[PDB]
This record gives structure tokens, sequence and C-alpha cells, in this order.
RNA sequence: UGAACAGCCUCUAGUUGAUAGAAUAAUGUAGAUAAGGGAAGUCGGCAAAAUAGAUCCGUAACUUCGGGAUAAGGAUUGGC
RNA sequence: UCUUAAGGUAGCCAAAUGCCUCGUCAUCUAAUUAGUGACGCGCAUGAAUGGAUUAACGAGAUUCCCACUGUCCCUAUCUAC
RNA sequence: CAGUCAAGCGUUCAUAGCGACAUUGCUUUUUGAUUCUUCGAUGUCGGCUCUUCCUAUCAUACCGAAGCAGAAUUCGGUAAGCGUUGGAUUGUUCACCCACUAAUAGGGAACGUGAGCUGGGUUUAGACCGUCGUGAGACAGGUUAGUUUUACCCUACUGAUGAAUGUUACCGCAAUAGUAAUUGAACUUAGUACGAGAGGAACAGUUCAUUCGGAUAAUUGGUUUUUGCGGCUGUCUGAUCAGGCAUUGCCGCGAAGCUACCAUCCGCUGGAUUAUGGCUGAACGCCUCUAAGUCAGAAUCCAUGCUAGAACGCGGUGAUUUC
């Protein structure tokens, strides 16, 4: 197996979990749950949601990894 | 499935009952497909025959060039838009329903495929696989 | 006139009546055919249904599309603490059916097992088997004679064992006692096996084995009084139906001037005893071992218990049995596990199974992590952490 | 509030009257929500859903020249 | 050629008026006893018994299309009494 | 609907398959004839839902015959265990086409089923047209609108308690009643057998699927009064914080439970037979599956298994009160 990375919130997706979505332009988006999937359907910018990993890195929260 | 069915496929959730209108995904010049039957479907009281990804269906063109109108022809569904569970454990779905035109043997009338196609449909009809651009 | 369009039935006529079961524990109505060649061993076991989970295993089936490729399946986990052998009974065949002739119990009984004999344990003298205990304290006077009486007769020997409810997270505090036929040989040897096992425990790994083909026997989940539409899966009446629509329109013709027994009607649904067959064991867990959920490829020290414990059940501190598919009965219910009645090759009952990874994520919702070590690693430190 | 003696909340005033208690089975009455499809149901789109205010753009056939017409079809609407 | 007092003119139609009839042709549908447009020896249309058309209007009847939806595939759940 | 005879058809040849001229029957799913019951009322067509039964078997199981080389087909037997559909038009029963399927067989149960539904038709009263009648009016001629009442009683059925069997508790037995699984496709066999070629299988094996059934909620989806969190409108509490009201104020997410071929798992093998094909073998010195005897065999029957456990069937076991 290979553990997946969520396209919206970056949360780790384990086998058998979440839903996979293929857009008409052949891009695939994987959602760990219905919560992220629904927000994606409302055109919500991941950068504007306060708990997505993309937001946290962009706002430098818990970024003590790289010096 | 039927004459052109090269191999077997696992069961996938039905998402296209009869009377559904479905997008035409090839270059044959048809715009949409109207389902009137499904090959290999069973019989039951009041149970509408339903189509799934990769199933050969008896379809009819509702929009397109006139020489494709007014006549019935086989078709093969290439996009489902309803989530189904692959035995690897994933639920996946496209954003719309799509299919192509083929003869009873499975030779596609068109020559090219627009948009991605499902891996189950491509693995089952060799001719559809050849003209498919992106397979998932 | 005749039926306009022919349609199959609704429900199963061979599963009548759909009444409540006699007891909360389903009774094994048949045991595997006995062969007097193998060593004396049990043919069943007692366990409790904890919950379901998700497993990842490489399918191995030549010719299939997913041959040597990865698949995801769902299994149920049954807690199986070892049971205590207390008492054996013999059965002599009669032209009127099998009949028990004698019962020989153990000298000492645990507190939990004898609580089954009292409907009010708290206000009681707890005088269970006290004078029967006085049958002991002499060498073999009243007991060995009864055992010999079993040997001279009683072609079929069954063993009375009870669960150790105190080892489970349940607050039941009362044991479950049941019978298991021994399918060894030389019935004189059968009772010898039982007597040596009085006041002694038996682990589940001594009965079932990996990849073995077993069966589940338990009482299903009850649902109380149920309408006909859901009790039998009948067609709902159209929307504009006066006097209700979740019914059956015609329940019988004019003649016979009676309601047939085969017409679906409203009644209690669920809580029936069922015997589900053909369920393959995947893993025989050991409670005295951490990393119960660790496979040869996972290699992480995690037990089968998910984060926050199994929903409505708790933890799996004891030995557990996890079988492919779903078994009848809800969580916290006693379940009886049985050997297969017949030898089945099927090229799928002979399949060898080796797991890859166990879904230990919390079942209390859309769980994301598998271990608090992983959760802390992902989220980093928090305000609760100092 | 709002175009408004519309609907919604409040002041003066007036009531707190309609046998009650305990549970939350089936079938009901009233109100709802439903993945994919979209009338294939049905005698029949019955019922329900969809549209809806205001501002701006645009508006066919036909015609008794008055209408059709809010035709159709589009865009905008908050707070500071 | 017989006959009436006159012999259905202008118009219109399988029309709410046509038995045969599910009339014939075209369109509409994959498929239509439905609908529409044409034909008219029309059982038994037709002129203030008013004929034909008619914009607008209609809680009037009928056909199709778009959007819409548990009407349905196929049922499921929730709340109050 | 089925026989009996057999002039002929069938290249020759009555009976592979048909069969005239005649003649014997069966059924009451047609329509007739009669008026025996009902006019101090048994709710009439059709459709929807549902159960069971019949076989004159459409398919599936196993066989027999051919004008059966193969494939396809036709006739016939045992067979009602299982299934026999989705639609366009019509109120339709009926009918006709489209399409799938193994097939889209035929019927009954007060022409099954209205205190189960609907009311499209027929079949009150309003109204329109055509024909007829001077007229009121008539028309199995056409059209439109037209109230579908009650079950709390007994039985039946599905579920649910329950006295007496010294008391109570536990573990059991099994008389009886019910029963279930069904079908197709693809690969391989094999472009082989067979055939001049054209064409062209089957048995064994594998992967699946159709219909049905019993469960279950790990995942996905649905459901929201968790009124759990957040946001938004109007008003009210001097403002803020926090809140009330708008019959759950509205929207987004939403655990648990319930739930979906919208989700997952599972659905056993033994004997005796039918039709039929055989053995030995007389009757009938020969011959014959039959007369005695006997072998194999169908989705058949009975069993294994599964369900309820006689509340007047039974067994084993623990304890069995002292003002
Ligand atoms: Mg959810
Ligand atoms: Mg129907
Ligand atoms: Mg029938
Ligand atoms: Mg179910
Ligand atoms: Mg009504
Ligand atoms: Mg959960
Ligand atoms: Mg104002
Ligand atoms: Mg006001
Ligand atoms: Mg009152
Ligand atoms: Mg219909
Ligand atoms: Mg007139
Ligand atoms: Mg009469
Ligand atoms: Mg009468
Ligand atoms: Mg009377
Ligand atoms: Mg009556
Ligand atoms: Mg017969
Ligand atoms: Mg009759
Ligand atoms: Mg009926
Ligand atoms: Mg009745
Ligand atoms: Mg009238
Ligand atoms: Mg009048
Ligand atoms: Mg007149
Ligand atoms: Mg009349
Ligand atoms: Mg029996
Ligand atoms: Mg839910
Ligand atoms: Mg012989």
């Amino acid at each position: 197996m290979k553990v997946e990375i969520d396209s919206f919130s970056g949360a780790k997706i384990y086998p058998g979990r979440g839903t996979l979505f293929v857009r008409g332009d052949s891009k695939i988006f994987r959602f760990q749950n219905s919560k992220s999937a629904s927000l994606f359907k409302q055109r919500k910018n991941p950068r504007r949601i306060a708990w997505t990993v993309l937001f946290r890195k962009h706002h430098k929260k818990g970024i003590t990894e790289e010096v | 499935s039927g004459n052109g069915a090269q191999g077997t496929k696992f069961r996938i959730s039905l998402g296209l009952p009869v009377g559904a209108i479905m997008n035409c995904a090839d270059n044959s010049g048809a715009r949409n497909l109207y389902i009137i039957a499904v090959k290999g479907s069973g019989s039951r009281l009041n149970r509408l025959p339903a189509a799934s990804l990769g199933d050969m269906v008896m379809a009819t063109v509702k929009k397109g060039k006139p020489e494709l109108r007014k006549k019935v022809m086989p078709a093969i569904v290439v996009r489902q838009a309803k989530s189904w569970r692959r035995r690897d454990g994933v639920f996946l779905y496209f954003e719309d329903n799509a299919g192509v035109i083929a003869n009873p043997k499975g030779e596609m009338k068109g020559s090219a495929i627009t948009g991605p196609v499902g891996k189950e449909c491509a693995d089952l009809w060799p001719r559809v696989a050849s003209n498919s651009g992106v397979v998932v | 006139s005749h039926r306009k369009y022919e349609a199959p039935r609704h429900g199963h006529l061979g599963f009548l009546p759909r009444k409540r079961a006699a007891s909360i524990r389903a009774r094994v109505k048949a045991f595997p055919k006995d062969d007097r060649s193998k060593p004396v061993a049990l043919t069943s076991f007692l366990g409790y249904k904890a919950g379901m989970t998700t497993i990842v295993r490489d399918l191995d089936r030549p010719g299939s599309k997913f041959h040597k490729r990865e698949v995801v399946e769902a299994v149920t986990v049954v807690d199986t603490p070892p049971v205590v052998v207390v008492g054996v009974v013999g059965y002599v065949e009669t032209p009127r059916g099998l009949r028990s002739l004698t019962t020989v119990w153990a000298e000492h009984l645990s507190d939990e097992v004898k609580r089954r004999f009292y409907k009010n344990w708290y206000k009681s003298k707890k005088k269970a088997f006290t004078k029967y205990s006085a049958k002991y304290a002499q060498d073999g006077a009243g007991i060995e004679r009864e055992l010999a009486r079993i040997k001279k007769y009683a072609s079929v020997v069954r063993v009375l064992v009870h669960t150790q409810i105190r080892k489970t997270p349940l607050a039941q505090k009362k044991a479950h006692l049941a019978e298991i036929q021994l399918n060894g040989g030389s019935i004189s040897e059968k009772v010898d096996w039982a007597r040596e096992h009085f006041e002694k425990t038996v682990a589940v790994d001594s009965v079932f084995e990996q990849n073995e083909m077993i069966d589940a026997i338990a009482v299903t989940k009850g649902h109380g009084f149920e309408g006909v539409t859901h009790r039998w899966g009948t067609k709902k009446l159209p929307r504009k139906t006066h006097r209700g629509l979740r019914k059956v329109a015609c329940i019988g013709a004019w003649h016979p001037a009676h309601v047939m027994w085969s017409v679906a009607r409203a009644g209690q649904r669920g809580y029936h005893s069922r015997t589900s067959i053909n369920h393959k064991i995947y893993r025989v867990g050991k409670g005295d071992d951490e990393a119960n959920g660790a496979t040869s490829f996972d290699r992480t020290k995690k037990t089968i218990t998910p984060m926050g414990g199994f929903v409505h059940y708790g933890e799996i501190k004891n030995d557990f049995i996890m079988v492919k598919g779903c078994i009848p009965g809800n969580r916290k219910r006693i379940v009886t596990l049985r050997k297969s009645l017949y030898t089945n090759t099927s090229r799928k009952a002979l399949e060898e199974v080796s797991l890859k990874w166990i879904d230990t994520a919390s079942k209390f919702g859309k769980g994301r992590f598998q271990t608090p070590a992983e959760k802390h690693a992902f989220m980093g430190t928090l305000k609760k952490d100092l």
C-alpha cells in the first residue's frame, strides 16, 4: 500500500478512506472525508480555511522544521 | 457487455437508469445519448434497467447531425459520475456521464476520445482503450 | 383471475416464525461429524462481538483481475478470553432422540459462573453446589462412579464451559455457560480429557487456527415492532393512497376465507437466532502481546484496539478472533463460534491469507490518525502540551 | 423592518383559556431532507420542486396597432 | 336519365359533429388508438339553428419542449400530535 | 384442447414431420341457453399491491426420435422446484410496435383482491354537437365537469404475555410445522471434433455476473432536535459580552443511531427415485431392460443443515425457608 495525501486539506488518507474525484480535465482530487469534499464543491479557497495544511504553512504556524 | 466483452468485470454501482441523457465523448458528431436499454440486464417487476461504466447499452442520439438521429444504435458508457467502489478500496466518480458509439461487435464508430475514461471500461473493450486519451 | 405480472416472493418462508428468540444466547443445533481418529478437542468456542474494522491484504487467486494485487476488506473482531471447563455431561441415544443421563460438575466453581444460577445474587446465601462440593472430599466415591457410568454409556459426550466475563470490559458480571461436544475418539478418553480439565482454562488458539473455515452462531439485533414494508421489503403504495401507504394492499383472496400464513404482516423484526456459515478467520490475536495489529509489513507497536477504544465496547485486552465479513448480532453480544461441518476446498476456502495493515483509526468519526504518536507527529505541539 | 393598516419582533392594554402525567413500537395526520438518473410513475407532471423583490440591459411571432410584455433571456444586490 | 319546393352555394372537417376507424399521407417518438398539418361521395359538416378566421383574455379541454423535482428506479431518516 | 382410421404431401416413403374424407372425447380462462339462489341492496370494468394453487411446459434440469454431419431447429417424455421484463398509444381487458433477456407460457382463487388504493370508462343530476322526433325528449353515437362512509366486535393471520404440572434456576433432547437458492456470460477446451468448403460445438477447469434470501455498519452516501460548532437577516434586552422571539428563523459542516445492490459479507452435501438407457433371464428350447431379480440416473422426493420448540412431550443437574 501507499498512503495518500489529501488534495484539499493535505490530511493523510489511508486505504479505503475518503472519496476520489476526477475532473473533466483529467485532474484527480482526493478528499479524506465529506467535510473537505463539500467545501471544495463550494469553491472555497484552501488558503482561506484556518485548519488546512496549506493555510498553516502559508501563515507560518508550526514551521520550526526548516531553518 | 456482450459480443465485444473481452473478459469479465467486477460489479459496479448502477448510476444510469433508462431514460437518462448522457454526453457523447467521441468525434462521431453526436452531442448526447438517450438510453433505451442495457445489454445483459436482468428482469424484475418495475425495476428500471440501469447502466454502469463499461456496459454496452442500446442508445439513441437526441442531439447531433441528422443522419445519426431517428435510429437506435449500441453504445458504451465511459464516464459514470456516480461513486462506485473499486475492490482496491477507493470510491471514485467523474463529474458527468459520458459514452461513445460502437457497433454490436464493439468497434467504435468515432475515432477519438475527449476527456478521461474509466479503467474498467478501457480494460474490457480493447477498441475503446486504443482511442482513449487518459485512462483512470 | 390470475396475477397480471409474475414476481418473486418477499422474505424467506424457511425462516419463520419471526418471533423473538428463546434466549439471548443462540444454541448450536448441530455439531461437526465426529471421527474417532483425531485427538480430543473442542468443536466450538464462546466470544463477544466488539466491532468491525478495515483490513488490507494482497489477494492471491490465479486468473482473477486482482490476482497478486492489493484489495481492501472489512472484518469483525470478536473478543475471546479463554473459557473454564466446569462439568461434562453424557448423552445416550434413544429411539426418541438423544437424552442426557448424568452430569458431573467440578469440585470448585468461580464466583462469576455460579451467578448464572441466581436471579438475585446480592441478597442470597450463595449456597451453590455447597452440598455437591461435599460429594467431593472423599477420593472418588460419588464422582468416579458417575464418571464410570458415563463411560459405560453416553456415546456422545459434551463439556460444560463458561466465559470469564470479568476479563471483558462489559459490566455484565455474570458468566455465560454453554456445552461443546468433543469430537475426539474412544469416549472413555473423552471424559478423561474433560476431568483433567476441570477448573482448568482453554485458550482459543487450541481450537481454531489461521485460515480455518468457521461459522458464527448468535442472535441478531432486535428492532421491536416493525411495519410490513421494512419487515419484508414489499413495494410501497403510491403517494395518493388513503388510510396509509406503508402496507400490503391485498392480504388474501375471497377463498380460502382466511389469511394465509405466507402473507407478509406487521410483527417484531430482529432478535432472531441465526447461523451464518462460511466465514474465514484472518488473525488469531493474543491478548498477552502488544502490537496485536502489527503485521509483517506494518511493524508498529499498536494493539487491535482503535484510538479511544472500540465504539460501545472498549478495549481488547484479551485474546481476540477477527473473521472476514460480518457476523450476526450487534456489539457486546455473546457469540458462539463453530467449526465447519464439512470439508470445503473451493479454491477460496483453501486460500492462504497474510495481512498487510490494520485500520486502527478511531471509529468514533472520520478518524485521521492511527496512533497518538502519529497524531502528535502530524499536528505538532498544541496549547495543552507545555 | 419594509412600497405597504403584507409577513416578522416589540410598547399601551388583555390573556396565559383548550383534561394531565410516562414512554418514543407499527400504521397514521402535519412539516421536512435525500446520493445517480430526471416523468422511465401515472388516465393525466396529481402532489411537490423549481422562478420570485428591486436596478440595469434585452425582448419574437401575431395584432383590432391599444397590446403581446415581468415575453423569452441576461447581469447586480452585504458592511464600512 | 327519373325526381323534388329547392336539390348543400361560399366555406369547413375522422373537427366536441365520421359507424367502417387505430381512415390514407407527412411530421412528431426507438416505438404513438394520442397531437399537429394535409385529402374528403361528409353513416349524419355548413351559413343569425349562424359559417370561417380572429389579437387579447380563461382556477375551461388536449399535445410537445426547457428548467425543476422521491411521481418513479427504491427506498431511507427526522420532528410535533 | 387431445385422440382414433389413413386417400395423399414429404425426390423414392403413410405415420421424421404433416395429413383430407369421417369419427370419438376432454375443459369451463370465451360466447351462448335457462332462471335455481339474491331486488327490507353480496359495492359491477380496468389498473396498482400481494399470496397460493393448476398444467394443456416458454425457459432452466435429465432424456427419446428426425428428412439430427456440426451449429441451428422440429416432435415427444419425466417434470410446476425457479423465473417469466422495461417501455410508446389506448380507461381499457384485448390489440400493435420498440428493446433487453433463458424466456418474455397459458389460467383459477365470488370473471381473486374498493371498511386495500385510484376513479380513466361505464353508470344520476349541469352542458355541447350530429342523426331522429312538430314537441317534451331518444341514441352500446361523440365530448367535458361530476362527495368513494365505519372496524373498538368474533374468527383468521403476524407478533406479544400468561394460572395450574412441589418451588425456583440452569443446561438440554427433538415429535411436529416450515425450508432455498436461481440463472447467464467470458476465458480455456478449440478454430479442435464434425464438414468439400461454407461454418463450427461439448465434457472437465477458472473469473464473474443476473434474480432471490439472511445478516451487518469497517469505508462511502443519505438522514440532523446533538438544536454540537460557526455564519447571516428583522426585532427586543441603553451599548458591549451574552442572549429571547420568527410554531426547528435561514445556511455551511456535522459525530452517534438508523440506513442503501447507493455500502459490505454469506448462502452445505448424502441417499432413494421419475423419464430414459442397461445386466442376467424365462415366459415363447430362439429372442427380449421384466414377468422373479437387478445397475445408473432429473432443478424430483426424503434426508444433512437452517428456523420455531408441543405454552396438557421428555431428560439431567443446583438449591430447596425452622418463632
Ligand atoms: Mg456522513
Ligand atoms: Mg408497474
Ligand atoms: Mg402468471
Ligand atoms: Mg435489508
Ligand atoms: Mg383519496
Ligand atoms: Mg463510526
Ligand atoms: Mg421606510
Ligand atoms: Mg405592519
Ligand atoms: Mg379539547
Ligand atoms: Mg407504465
Ligand atoms: Mg347544425
Ligand atoms: Mg340470474
Ligand atoms: Mg337485488
Ligand atoms: Mg339483507
Ligand atoms: Mg360483501
Ligand atoms: Mg404433462
Ligand atoms: Mg370462470
Ligand atoms: Mg387480482
Ligand atoms: Mg374486500
Ligand atoms: Mg350526465
Ligand atoms: Mg340544459
Ligand atoms: Mg329537427
Ligand atoms: Mg343507454
Ligand atoms: Mg421435518
Ligand atoms: Mg447517517
Ligand atoms: Mg441380454
